[PDB]
This record gives structure tokens, sequence and C-alpha cells, in this order.
């Protein structure tokens, strides 16, 4: 049965004609297998014979566990076909679904082959069964329905199924139907008897539209394995995750493990991947063995422990608020959970992202909130109420003084260490009784060598030589010198906007080990005031460290 | 009625811009709005064979409880710039910025009485998404001039002129400028008299279907770079002063620092009070004078885009500069304030855009001191305007903020 549904008009891309690819000669057994397949398809309205008048062509092949299959290579027609609207804009997350009393899945029989193809387009679907040893013509057909492997099939199928379902939906708004490829998931809160009854009424409304579906006795029982998930009407989990037992790990084994651990992270809280991931850095062939670092071994063990014993999530109650909680798991690692009723998770997740080169826990926490806020809008249409391991004073102090704008949705502090905090502060004013260090760095672009140094108001001076640097590196090297030689309380004056910008943002972690050394020093001080002056002016101490540091390096 | 043919920019396709995720209440407001437009024939449902897309949102719109649908035609506007700008461009009047009073009126309803060329409709496609992607998006395209598309005012131009004709004849000294979905009405009348003429204008629009915001461009003055005035100057204070002066120059010609720097010779402590040799005081003396005046040499170039930079100053304050060439400031200003950073930045942007429309007839491309994603999720929460400017996301330079405080 081909559906009586109206047809979707189709077009070739602008300034293009249909495909005209010649048919390769086939073996006799293949021609034969194809003649049988087509006569059957023709005797069902799926395809139709045409002549040598239509000028387009698409290759056909035949392949074989011992039954023949027809293969049409639509590559060329696909390149000439217009673009369509995307089939799915995203897939639902199970955490966002509502709990259901009864749920069934109907798989649509011969999906594509039940929807008609635009009359004016059929012509470009022309294929030829060749004659024996090519001597002679060939049998020529064209499609009447949506072809397997054709660009427009998926979208046209789904649109047709959407048009066909509307009538039913209106008369049964208390019923959910989700369209996925050629399956239909049907959910209701009805008693088993009236659900079975509404299915049948559905199965028959579809039948009237040229679409077949399995009957009771033939339709599967929950749990439904779908998209890597296992769905029960009252709960959800990810499909069974087996972490292999291996004596030797190859890159391909670590990549697969990492992907399974990332997948499990949606519901198993605390899953970690950073040490395992560090191992995939650099990398050789997919086949090369990688010794597991210690760290990697502890992470695996910790993950293994989290994974023994199933964990399931609950579904969404739209009448209740969503609560999201976040914990710092370590350096750059964040983990979160979302619930509506304390401790019954709808879902879990982790966030790691390094945003920039130098950063702090205040900025990372706030980026994690943003990532969760976005995900929430997607899954539930609303933002959650957050519980953060950061004191309210800490947050407002930071957001208030920083130069970038921000806004978090409603949140409350929660005492779950480690608590988020700033590790040092720069003074707003120069320290009285503090030695002033005027710093500077210089680097030669040709030789790549440079010098970093300082001159203080209290007599001191120093210049150090560096060999494979950059100006930026010298300027940071200069600041570090001043922090090493100064003792608590110091005033540092630099001409580097670059180094200033970095330090003013109160970094606690960096990609640069030099930056990390500066940070470790900054946390040790009592008071640090840092200021900037334009280079190449007469500015006191500056003009002096500049000449000192320029010597031989410009 | 007949339709004006519309073409894209040669070898240029339609927009295929992703629909951002919307909250439950904005999705429901849109479903409601769109169901009513469709019933009235303004838009129709479309098939999978339309691969185009333009984003859509819902806004409240100044002191109104009602939801307004807002279509983001930024991309389509880019793909149709020869049509609305060269083919059917709307002249911008230079006298507008001079009027004492400018009133902004929303005239977008005018558009739905005009039909859109059948062969262009497909490019106006947009989608209403569902939560969790549990159902397919509701797909539509327009049958009439859409709001937010710069082709609509260009096409409706002739009818607008017929409509405003008697009022303009009767009031030779009032300037009326259309920009996108709004009308800008300026006069030099006393305020009650200005408001009276505005109500009269509303009566004329009302005879043709159509059915405000109050500026004072003439009162749009300065916003210099200010220098500190003080007794007892520190080494630290002097450095900060030359730093700011040094930066002031590059934009301002004449700024001098030698004397200020001469004050700083040797390797001094920051907390060292240093008496200003009169030679110096005469320097920031003339600099202070330099800074109080305008640029000189900077003019608007109509063939160039306008850029706007904004700095978060703290405690409700924001600074901004509009220019085409960096350092060649056409305008500078400030904006001051339940208000978060996003809500305040959102109002500053709309405020800067409106002045820019009034002054030059075009919107600036904004460089926003905010994380993209934060802006993306929050902006429509406080957006009230019917247009949307172009924007980028930047990280404010450390000193730039202090130099504009
Ligand atoms: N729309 C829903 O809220 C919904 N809720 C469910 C709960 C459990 C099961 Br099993 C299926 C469901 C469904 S469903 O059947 O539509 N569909 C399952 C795949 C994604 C949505």
């Amino acid at each position: 049965p081909i559906s009586p549904i109206e047809t979707v008009p189709v077009k070739l891309k602008p300034g293009m004609d249909g495909p005209k690819v010649k048919q390769w000669p086939l073996t006799e057994e293949k021609i034969k297998a194809l003649v049988e397949i087509c006569t059957e398809m023709e005797k069902e309205g799926k395809i139709s014979k045409i002549g040598p008048e239509n000028p387009y062509n698409t290759p056909v092949f035949a392949i074989k566990s011992t039954k023949w299959r027809k293969l049409v290579d639509f590559r060329e027609l696909n390149k000439r076909t217009q673009d369509f609207w995307e089939v799915q804009l995203g897939i639902p997350h199970p955490a966002g679904l509502k709990k259901k009393k009864s749920v069934t899945v109907l798989d649509v029989g011969d999906a594509y082959f039940s929807v008609p193809l635009d009359e004016d387009f059929r012509k470009y679907t022309a294929f030829t069964i060749p004659s024996i040893n090519n001597e002679t013509p060939g049998i020529r057909y064209q499609y009447n329905v949506l072809p397997q492997g054709w660009k427009g099939s998926p979208a046209i199928f789904q649109s047709s199924m959407t048009k066909i379902l509307e009538p039913f939906r209106k008369q049964n708004p208390d019923i959910v139907i989700y369209q996925y490829m050629d399956d239909l998931y049907v959910g209701s809160d009805l008693e088993i008897g009236q659900h079975r009854t509404k299915i049948e009424e559905l199965r028959q409304h579809l039948l009237r539209w040229g679409l077949t579906t399995p009957d009771k006795k033939h339709q599967k029982e929950p749990p439904f394995l779908w998209m890597g998930y296992e769905l029960h009407p009252d709960k959800w989990t990810v499909q069974p995750i087996v972490l292999p037992e291996k004596d030797s790990w190859t890159v391909n084994d670590i990549q697969k493990l990492v992907g399974k651990l990332n997948w499990a992270s949606q519901i198993y809280p605390g899953i970690k991947v950073r040490q395992l991931c560090k191992l995939l850095r650099g990398t050789k062939a997919l086949t090369e063995v990688i010794p597991l670092t210690e760290e990697a071994e502890l992470e695996l063990a910790e993950n293994r422990e989290i994974l023994k014993e199933p964990v399931h999530g609950v579904y969404y109650d739209p009448s209740k608020d969503l609560i999201a909680e976040i914990q710092k798991q370590g350096q750059g690692q964040w983990t979160y959970q979302i619930y509506q009723e304390p401790f019954k998770n709808l879902k879990t997740g982790k966030y790691a992202r390094m945003r920039g080169a130098h950063t702090n826990d205040v900025k990372q926490l706030t980026e994690a909130v943003q990532k969760i806020t976005t995900e929430s809008i997607v899954i539930w249409g609303k933002t959650p109420k957050f519980k953060l391991p950061i004191q309210k004073e800490t947050w407002e102090t930071w957001w208030t003084e920083y130069w970038q704008a921000t806004w978090i949705p409603e949140w409350e502090f929660v005492n779950t260490p480690p608590l988020v905090k700033l590790w040092y502060q720069l003074e707003k004013e120069p320290i009285v009784g503090a030695e002033t260090f005027y710093v500077d760095g210089a680097a030669n672009r040709e030789t790549k060598l440079g010098k970093a140094g300082y001159v203080t108001n209290r007599g001191r001076q120093k210049v150090v030589t560096l060999t494979d640097t950059t100006n930026q590196k010298t300027e940071l090297q200069a600041i570090y010198l001043a922090l090493q030689d100064s003792g608590l309380e110091v005033n540092i004056v630099t001409d580097s906007q670059y180094a200033l910008g970095i330090i003013q943002a109160q970094p606690d972690q960096s990609e640069s080990e030099l930056v990390n050394q500066i940070i470790e020093q900054l946390i040790k001080k009592e008071k640090v005031y840092l200021a900037w002056v334009p280079a190449h002016k007469g500015i006191g101490g500056n003009e002096q460290v500049d000449k000192l540091v320029s010597a031989g390096i410009r | 009625i007949e339709t004006v043919p519309v073409k894209l920019k040669p070898g240029m396709d339609g927009p295929k811009v992703k629909q951002w995720p919307l909250t439950e209440e904005k999705i429901k407001a849109l479903v409601e709005i769109c169901t009513e437009m469709e019933k009235e024939g303004k838009i129709s449902k479309i098939g999978p064979e339309n691969p185009y897309n333009t984003p859509v949102f819902a806004i409240k719109k100044k002191d109104s409880t009602k939801w307004r649908k807002l279509v983001d035609f930024r991309e389509l506007n880019k793909r149709t710039q020869d049509f609305w700008e060269v083919q059917l461009g709307i002249p911008h009047p230079a006298g507008l910025k001079k009027k004492k009073s400018v009133t902004v009126l929303d005239v977008g309803d005018a558009y739905f009485s005009v039909p859109l060329d059948e062969d262009f409709r497909k490019y106006t496609a947009f989608t209403i998404p569902s939560i969790n992607n549990e159902t397919p998006g509701i797909r539509y395209q327009y049958n009439v001039l859409p709001q937010g598309w710069k082709g609509s005012p260009a096409i409706f131009q002739s009818s607008m002129t017929k409509i405003l004709e008697p009022f303009r004849k009767q009031n030779p000294d009032i300037v009326i400028y259309q920009y996108m979905d709004d009308l800008y009405v300026g006069s030099d009348l006393e305020i009650g008299q200005h408001r009276t003429k505005i109500e009269e204008l509303r009566q004329h629009l009302l005879r043709w279907g159509l059915t405000g915001y109050e500026l004072h461009p003439d009162k749009w003055t300065v916003q210099p770079i200010v220098l500190p005035e003080k007794d007892s100057w520190t080494v630290n204070d002097i450095q900060k002063l030359v730093g700011k002066l040094n930066w002031a120059s590059q934009i301002y010609p004449g700024i001098k620092v030698r004397q200020l720097c001469k004050l700083l010779r040797g390797t001094k402590a920051l907390t060292e009070v240093i008496p200003l040799t009169e030679e110096a005081e005469l320097e920031l003396a003339e600099n202070r004078e330099i800074l109080k005046e305008p640029v000189h040499g900077v003019y608007y170039d109509p063939s160039k885009d306008l850029i706007a930079e904004i700095q978060k100053q703290g405690q409700g304050q924001w600074t901004y500069q509009i220019y085409q060439e960096p350092f060649k400031n056409l305008k500078t200003g400030k904006y001051a304030r339940h208000t978060n950073d996003v809500k305040q930045l959102t109002e500053a942007v709309q405020k800067i855009t409106t002045e820019s429309i009034v002054i030059w007839g075009k919107t600036p491309k904004f460089k926003l001191p905010i994380q993209k994603e934060t802006w993306e999720t929050w902006w429509t929460e406080y957006w009230q305007a019917t247009w949307i400017p172009e924007w980028e996301f930047v990280n404010t330079p450390p000193l730039v903020k202090l130099w504009y405080q």
C-alpha cells in the first residue's frame, strides 16, 4: 500500500539537469536477480517501466545470508537535488520527557515505499537493468514512491507522517506520539485496556492512510532501547555500559572507553575522564599501546566503582521547579545534578572547558552555570534554581568589580567543599612602606633572545638573560623577578598591558607555567599593588629598566 | 493588489539560520500569535521543500503586558541590501537630529496589508520550536510584507508618502523619517504643542489602519575625557595622569606630557608626593582645554559601517563610543541606570542604536563586553525594540575603561 497522501513538490538545484550516469554491465545472475526484484516492485506500484525517451540514468547493482538485494546509487541525483528542511533539530533528552502509564512502539512497515513521489520528479529516478552482455537495450524503470538512499526521502517521509497524524492528535491531545524515523512511540496515562484500545484506533487510522503497523502480540514491551537509552514508563537510564578488562590499552580502546564514560555521565554522577583523555594527547596510530599513567589508573578505578550497580533517572514533572547543584571535582572539573525532589536526579553532567588561557574558579563556575542554563532551556523550557559552592559575598565582590557583564539565574549558597574563592587581591592603591619595582622585558625577534629585569626605588637592580623568548614572555619574566626578590608588600610598575590584563583578572590557573609561577608568588604576598605606564616616555624607573634590559637585545 | 518583484544578491541564497532555544512561555505566546496570523492569511504553513530559516523570538515591548512576535531578519536583510538600499533606498534627513523633540511611533501593522511577491515568500520561512524537540517545529512563511525586513519599508514607501502628505503640507517644519517599523517625528514646538501634533498624526495613520517614545537630540551634548583636578599629587597620580593623557592623544591632537614626565625623573616611590612645577600645571592646563572641545577632522562616511564599543564602568554606569575608523570618534556618551548587568547592557544598546538611527539613519555593529552565550540566553528578556543591531563579543581592554571614566 502506497499512501493516498498529497505529494511534496520537488526540484533540482538551480541550473542543473537530472543525472545521466551510464550503467555498468552486470553478471547474468545479477541481471536475473534484478529482473525478479523489479517485476515484484512493479506489480506493487512502487516502480514503473519507461522507455529510451526519458534521458536520465542512475546505476543499479545487485548484492547478496543468501537472498539478493537491489542497490541504487543515488549519489549523482543527490548532488542535483534541492536542499530540504532538516529532519530533526535535536533529539529529545529522556530527562525532559514526562512519566507515562502505558507506552507502545509501532514500527512503520515499508516506510518510504508507502509514500508517493512528486509526479514531475519521478523521471530523474530512472534506472536501467542491463541486457545480457550489454548487447541489446535494457529494462527501464522509474520510481513512484520515495526511494531508499534519496536525499529528500527522510524529510518527505516525516512531513507526510506529520500531516497524517494531525487528525488523530486533535482528537486525542492527552496522548503523546513521538515520530522517530520509521517508528512511532505512543504514550498515555490510560489504563492498559483503554490504551490498547487507543493504539488499535491509531493502528487503524494509519491503515486508512496506507501505513501498516505491527499488531498487539507483535508490538514490543518496555523497556524500549532507544538512542543509547533504556526507557521504562516511570524511569530511564543509559544502555548497559561494559568497561572492558584489558591488560594492554590501545588508542582505539581508550577512545571507545572515553566515549562510553562520556555517555554514562548523563546519569552516573561523578564520572571523570580527564586523566584518560590526557593519554590521547599527541597520539600514534589507533593500534598503538598506551601505558596507563598511575592518575589514569585511579580515574578508571574510581569510574569502575561508580558504574557497578545501576542508576536510573526520573522524568519531568512540569508542575515543579528544577534544582541544579554543582560541585568542584578538582582542577578545571565540575560535576552537576538536576532534580526536582531532593536527590531524585532527572539527570547528571560534567563540565570541564578551559575558556581562555588563564582563568579562575569564579569564572569557571559561572561558565558551568551558563552551560547548564542553556541545556535547561533546551530540555525543559525553563531555567533551574541553582545551588552553588560559592559564598554570595564572594560572587558579588567579583562580578561587581570585573569588566565583563554577567547574570546568573536565581541561586543560593550551599556548603559543599571545596568552596569557590579568590586566592589573592590586588591593591586599589600604592602601599606605603613598600619597595617599588619598575619592571621590563625585551626580546630580539631575529635571535629570539631577550632579557627580563627590574630597578627599585630602594637601590636594587637585576637583569636576567633568556634564550628562546618573545616580548610577552620577557614582560612576564620581569614581573616574576620582582615578586621573587620583594618579600610581602610590593609595588610593581610595568609598561605591559598584556601582563597587566592577565594579572588584573585574578587567575588561579593557566596554560602558561610561567603564569602559574607568578600566581603561586601572588598568593604568598600580603599586599601587591600593580600599575601600568606607557613605554618610551620619560617615566622614571621605567626609562632605567628599559635601558638596562634593552642592552644587547635591541 | 500587485507585488513588487524582489531578488537576492546575485549567486546568493536564502538565509539558513538556526532557531535558538525558547522558553515554554515564549513558545506558547508565539503559537498563539501565529495561529491568529495564519487564520488572517498573513503567513501560511510550509513543507519540507523549503530549506530556509530565520530565527524568531517573543518580546514584551515597553510598558505592555502583551507578547509581541519578533523576527530576526538580520541575515535576509544582508542578502537583500541592493533592494532596500540602492534600488529602493529611503533618504535620511539631516535636520532630524536638530529638533528639540523627537517622537518614535511604531508603524509595523501597516505592512500586513501589502502582499509579498510569491517568488520571494519562501525566504521568509521561520520555525516555532517545541520543548525537548518532542514534536516537530511549526513551519511558516509570510504572505505579506513582514515586520523587521528592511524590504518592507522600502516597498511601502510610496503609500507612506501618500499617507503623510496632508500632515506634511500643513506642518512644513516637522520632520518625519521612517526607519524599519518606526516613524521618527521631530519638531521644535513647545512640548504640549509637540504632543498635540503627534496625536494629530496618529489620527491620520488611523484612517489607513496603522495605530510614543520621546527623545531630545538637540540636548545630546558632550561626554569628554576628563582629567583630575587636585592638590597634592603623587608619583602614582602623575603616572596615571600621563597614561590617560598619552592615550587621550591619538584621538586628540595637542596633548603634551614632557613637563608632566619631567616631574618624574629618577626611580621614585609611588607614594611620593611631588609638587607640580608651574611649568607642568600649564601643560594639563592646555590639555584640559584641548579635551573640552570636539575632534576636528572626523566626519561621517556613508559608505562605511558604524561601530560602537561599550565599557562596564560599575555601579550602574556604562560608557560608549561610536566610530568608523578606530580613534575617530563620531560620538561618545554614557548610559546610567531591579537591574543586572545584562538588563543594563540591553538598554544601553537600544539607546545607542536609536540615537544612531536618528543621527545617521543606520545602526552600529556592537562589540559587547559579555560572554556570547550569556547574552544569547538573556537579551530578549529585556529587549523592547522592533529592530536588532549586529553584534560581536569582546573582552574589554583593561585601561580603555579608566580612560573613559
Ligand atoms: N513525550 C513523552 O513525554 C514520553 N514520555 C515517556 C516515558 C516513558 C517512555 Br517508555 C516513553 C515516553 C514518551 S514518548 O513515547 O513520547 N517518546 C519516547 C522517545 C522520546 C519520546
